[PDB]
């Protein structure tokens, strides 16, 4: 069925859920968290 | 929830078979 | 010669036979179900109309030279169908026109002979018994003249032919056909006419005249009964109310006609999409999201139908205001090209606290947002971000000092934090409680138990459903 | 001002560009609406003294009163005792001029700092275990639709 | 092997992403390139890598000399010998196609294998050719190619000759590991540890064991993890030589968390430098951290976060922020408090779990019977 709505205007890793840039990798954050105390 | 359900699925199965058979017997004579 | 003479043999054979036998079988079935089994709603009539809507329409746009489909009119132009020889000779005339077209050049219409192929078609002792055939063979010439995709020397003819067919069907139903209910076809006709009016309102002034005509059209329905008639007229009219004149909203809010329970499933999706749009634009968000999701799964099963794209571009904004979407779940192969460029950048900005990036995306894609007719986002989404933060605080902590949310939600002050949390609780986003003494915010009581009177309230609904289904099934079993 | 916010936005659809880029007259009310959608309030009273058109105060006074009473209503308090000084912090202005007005009908006390009055605490009282009369109806109904089909 | 060296692939990756590392790897990468005269691939890489050195002339002349010698041999053979199928001409053009795979691009080699597959009648040769296709496709991670030919091998041929197939129960898993999806599959088919070809089957034994351990710690945590890996003397042999990995396992199992985070930081750092695994390092670290958090949170019902401040690492605020992030996402099944720092765990009773499962499974099925009944009956 046609609705006259003119619809027409990379990795197979699947869902990525939610990733947000942390920049510091865990190794850096914990590596220098320990230094404080 | 576990006794009504398997009482509806059977009824759908019977209806499907009935429509199939009745239409088949119709077009066979046509 | 090598491109016209050599390509002539292949084309002529297929339209000579397949289309003719198609419309032959459809007309035979229509005559059979109009003669016997007066309750002919359940038949291949609807399937034939759907197939003609789907298949025959797209096979050709040009006037179908070599008298393949343009010849049908000169075939049935003289039809008596009074007695056995009259109907037999009309079928023989169809066959002979096909044979002549495959042998020599049959009658051709030069963009002006369609009226004589339409006036004489209803002339020459035409048969009223095949009123549906008259409608079908009159509407099919519309789509060629409609879907000519030229919009020159055919839109005006489309409008005139549409008016002719409308008048014919109105005069036919003025007799109130008995045990036939031709409305089962008429509806499609109606939709078709609206098509050209939109095309007309795309080549000329809008469909307000159509609006008056269709108010009259549904008024002449709903009186005797309803058979798929009003179920189409309602969504046609509120389509025009919202068609670039959508600024009108106040009225349709009082369209209090009940929507018929038993309708073609495809239409229910249009109805629920428009109901969702009207609910959300006037700031109700509880019902809007649930009814819109109910719409999406109602009839989406097709290879990229197209408006699913639009419902998704709405459900994302309408539920952005209240929570979180499936952030990466729904960006798959069909929608990916559109949705991703603006909506993904948005929801990504929204979860983060970057206001500047929000402004950047808004500046970039405001034109696209207005083109889609969903520019509510700036109106409310920009100024309702803090609701999500409050929701997250509700989900995690259970006892917190309100002096801490300020540093957690960059409000810089505790008192306005008290105000905003109080407003949120009143709005019902969270049911926490406040100790107005020492900056204490506490969650509600623990979930009491999940098995006291709240469960069985659901099993009652499910029984209603299941027993209803079994009765519906058993009733309509084996008609003969 | 007359707290028809539902019909506010539905009138704002008609104006495509004059409501944002320029034309201060339309700019003012939508901006105030946005200010009052967030919990921000003091900014409203700060910005009250800037109206592009004539005074129009005949509506701005009513708007201020309605905002005051709505904010008061949001602070719905089950406990009859709240410190009146907390209300004094809120934009109630005169210590007893309008405190008496709320005191006449609303609960708590008028600037006491130890409110005494009726309480707004609500208890479900769902102890009763007898929905028996209707639940029996439901069960009999199921038996009704297990039969009478022949 | 048929492919010259998967090692070279690892090297090109190790030199590609870090530009700073364009010193150590190239030192023997250039040697591997110049040897064997597998010149055709490196030209573009040299356009991407260091500029140029004049050796294309001699490499071209030697490759052309071998090419023409082999071609004259094969044409003389086909003009003097008139047998088809598994005859001499077949093996001559096997030599040609193998030389193309070893040296040139993939297009000519794959076309040669396409024109030779129809020539065979012997199943062993068909298995060998699909193995060649698998190796060359996995060299460049050409997904569709290997997806097609794996099905080709596993369906069209694998009904006759047997046991020469265990060479493939470790390639399905090479694919399932290079892509993030289905660590469960790779964990449950790297279960066998009688590996056959030591380097002809790509990677060396020890690397194989490190990979099976790495994947296994995710797909199964303590649902009889020990009876599969802790009691596996066959891997206890090789991990007896590697101290890091055994420390990692026995740190997670014995509930010794500080050393566990030290070890995990090391593992995350080294996993960064790989070819098949580099895309998924950041799904690993997070899905291990959360497993450890829920493993300790079990066996308590009212914990004080001052206790995790030391028994698990350092930094009260650090564990605060991490717990917040993970609880918000619907994991770490518990609740939190802040005024007096008491993490309280809530866990559904069995009955509530079963009720919640049914309430959705049932209505999903009801929706499907609804649509079925609507389509039928007009």
């Amino acid at each position: 069925m046609s609705e006259k709505k003119q619809p027409v205007d990379w990795d197979d890793d699947n869902v990525e859920d939610d990733f947000s840039n942390q920049l510091r990798a865990e190794l850096e954050k914990h590596g220098y968290k320990m230094e404080t105390s | 929830y576990l006794a009504s359900l398997i009482r509806s699925v059977v009824a759908l199965h019977n209806l499907i078979n009935n429509k199939i058979a009745n239409r088949d017997a119709e077009k066979k004579e046509g | 010669p090598p491109g016209g003479g050599e390509q002539e043999p292949p084309p002529p054979p297929a339209p000579q036979d397949v289309e003719m036998k198609e419309e032959a079988a459809t007309g035979g079935g229509s005559t059979g179900e109009a003669d016997g089994k007066t309750a002919a709603a359940a038949a291949e009539h609807s399937q034939r109309e759907l197939d003609t809507v789907t298949l025959e329409d797209i096979k050709e746009h040009v006037k179908q030279l070599e008298k393949a489909v343009s010849g049908k009119e000169p075939r049935f132009v003289l039809r008596a169908l009074r007695m056995l020889p009259s109907t037999s000779r009309r079928l023989n005339h169809y066959v002979l026109y096909k044979a002549v077209q495959g042998f020599f050049t049959s009658n051709n219409a030069t963009r002006d002979f369609l009226l004589p192929f339409l006036e004489e078609p209803m002339d020459t002792e035409a048969d009223l018994q095949f009123r549906p055939r008259t409608g079908k063979a009159a509407s099919t010439p519309l789509l060629p003249e409609v879907e000519a995709y030229l919009q020159l020397l055919v839109v005006i003819f489309m409008m005139n032919s549409k008016r002719y067919k409308e008048a014919q069907k109105i005069s036919d139903d003025l007799m109130q056909k008995i045990s036939t209910q031709n409305r089962r076809a008429l509806d499609l006709v109606a939709a078709k006419c609206y098509y050209y009016h939109a095309r007309v309102y795309e080549f000329l002034d809008k469909l307000d005249v159509v609006r008056s005509f269709l108010h009259a059209r549904l008024r002449t329905a709903t009186l005797r009964h309803d058979a798929d008639g009003q179920a189409t007229l309602l969504n046609l009219l509120l389509r025009n109310y919202l068609h670039y004149s959508l600024y009108d909203q106040a009225e349709k809010l009082v369209s209090k006609s009940v929507f018929p329970e038993q309708a073609n499933n495809n239409e229910w999706a249009r109805y629920l999409y428009y109901t969702g749009r009207i609910k959300a634009i006037q700031l109700e968000y509880s019902e809007a999201r649930r009814t819109m999701t109910n719409a999406l799964r109602k009839a989406p099963q097709h290879t990229a139908v197209g408006f699913k794209q639009t419902v998704h571009k709405l459900l994302i904004v309408v539920e952005l205001l209240l929570g979180e979407i499936p952030d990466r779940l729904q960006f798959r192969q069909p929608s990916l090209k559109r949705s991703l460029m603006p909506y993904f950048l948005l929801t990504q900005a929204v979860r983060t606290g970057n206001l500047a990036k929000f402004n950047q995306v808004l500046d970039q894609f405001g034109e696209k947002f207005q083109a889609d007719g969903t520019y509510t986002l700036i109106i409310r989404l920009r100024h309702n971000v803090i609701k999500t933060g409050v929701r997250m605080i509700s989900l995690s902590y259970s006892r917190i000092s309100l002096a801490d949310i300020a540093q957690k939600l960059q409000l810089d002050s505790p008192e306005d934090a008290e105000f905003i949390v109080a407003k949120a609780i009143r709005d019902g986003v969270i049911e926490a409680s406040i100790n107005h003494e020492k900056g204490y915010v506490q969650s509600k009581e623990m979930i009491d138990i999940y098995s006291t009177r709240e469960p069985q309230l659901a099993f009652h609904q499910r029984i209603s459903f299941c027993l209803d289904i079994h009765n519906m099934s058993v009733k309509a079993m084996r008609f003969p | 001002s007359q707290n028809r916010v539902a019909e506010f936005h539905t009138e704002l659809e008609r104006l495509p560009a004059k409501d944002i880029q320029t034309n201060v007259y339309i700019k003012h009310p939508v901006s105030l609406e946005q200010y009052l959608m967030e919990g921000s309030y003091n900014k409203v009273f700060l910005a009250k003294g800037n109206i592009p058109a004539e005074s129009y105060t005949f509506f701005i006074d009513i708007l201020l009163d309605t905002i005051r009473d709505e904010i008061a209503g949001c602070i719905e308090k089950a406990y009859e005792k709240i410190l009146f000084t907390e209300a004094t912090r809120i934009l109630f202005f005169n210590t007893p001029k309008k405190m008496t007005d709320y005191a006449k009908k609303r609960g708590w006390v008028l600037g006491p700092n130890n409110y005494y009055s009726f309480a707004s605490q609500q208890q479900k009282p769902e102890d009763t275990t007898i929905p028996s009369t209707e639940l029996a109806k439901q069960v009999i109904e199921y038996a009704r639709q297990l039969e009478m089909i022949v | 092997p048929k492919n010259p060296d998967l090692r070279i692939a690892q090297l090109r990756f190790l030199l590609s992403l870090p530009e700073h590392r364009g010193d150590a790897a190239v030192r023997d990468e250039l040697m591997a390139a110049v040897r064997d005269n597998n010149m055709a691939p490196y030209y573009e890489a040299l356009c991407k890598s260091l500029d140029w050195q004049i050796d294309v002339d001699l490499l071209n002349k030697m490759k052309k000399a071998n090419e023409d010698e082999l071609k004259r041999l094969d044409e003389e053979l086909e003009d003097a010998e008139k047998n088809l199928g598994e005859s001499e001409i077949r093996d001559a053009m096997m030599a040609k196609a193998e030389y193309l795979c070893r040296i040139g691009d993939k297009e000519g080699a794959l076309t040669a294998f396409r024109k030779t597959y129809d020539k065979t009648v012997a199943l062993g040769h068909r298995l060998d050719i699909v193995f060649y296709l698998l190796r060359i496709g996995l060299f460049y991670m050409d997904n569709d190619l290997i997806t097609r030919n794996t099905e080709k091998a596993k369906s069209l041929i694998e009904e006759g000759g047997d046991w020469d197939r265990r060479n493939r129960l470790k390639v399905y898993q090479g694919l399932y590991c290079v892509a993030i999806r289905d660590f469960k599959q790779a964990a449950e088919l790297f279960l066998d540890t009688v590996s056959t070809f030591t380097s002809y089957e790509l990677m060396d034994y020890k690397t194989f064991v490190t990979y099976t351990v790495y994947v296994s710690m995710i797909a199964l945590e303590r649902p009889d993890l020990r009876e599969k890996v802790i009691k596996g003397a066959e891997i206890l042999e090789v991990l007896h030589s590697l101290p890091a990995v055994r420390q990692y396992l026995f740190s997670l199992y014995e509930c010794r968390y500080s050393v566990f985070f030290q070890s995990l930081a090391v593992v995350e750092q080294e996993m960064k430098k790989d070819w098949l695994f580099a895309p998924h390092y950041r799904y690993y670290v997070r899905e291990m951290r959360i497993h450890a958090y829920s493993q300790l949170l079990e066996s308590y019902r009212s914990l004080t976060l001052g206790y995790m401040a030391e028994a698990f690492g350092v930094g009260v605020e650090f564990i605060d922020q991490e717990l917040s992030r993970f609880i918000a996402a619907g994991r770490l099944h518990c609740k939190i408090d802040k005024v007096n720092e008491i993490v309280e765990t809530n866990r559904p009773d069995s009955k509530n779990w079963q009720y919640q499962e049914t309430i959705k499974k049932g209505d999903l099925l009801l929706n499907r019977v609804q649509k079925l009944s609507r389509v039928i009956n007009m």
